[PDB]
């Protein structure tokens, strides 16, 4: 979240990422798997 | 702070042994700080 490659992918004015742009992100980063990143997508807010 | 004019050089790692450091920093920090990045930074064409 730190890095500045997520940032690349933070889109929305306000803040916050949609749940598809967290998932393409977070596996560009490739230090996840598929299990941890449904695992870290289950742990989020995932605001409507 | 003058070093930085010969990182996008297409020569730079003239009169040195390797000639692949360019492409050694692709692949170590080019999956956090993001590949297009490391292309623009290093003058790099990632096709060719």
């Amino acid at each position: 979240v730190g890095s500045e490659a997520f940032q690349d992918y933070v889109t929305d004015p306000r803040g916050l990422i949609s749940k598809k742009d967290f998932q393409k992100a977070m596996d560009s980063q490739k230090q996840f798997t598929g299990p941890e990143i449904q695992f870290l997508l289950s742990c989020s807010e995932a605001d409507e | 702070q003058w070093d930085r004019l010969v990182l996008n050089t297409p020569s730079f790692p003239s009169n040195y042994w390797d000639k692949f450091v360019k492409r050694k920093v692709l692949d170590k920090h080019g999956d956090i700080f993001g590949r297009e990045r490391i292309a623009e930074l290093l003058g790099m064409d990632l096709a060719s």
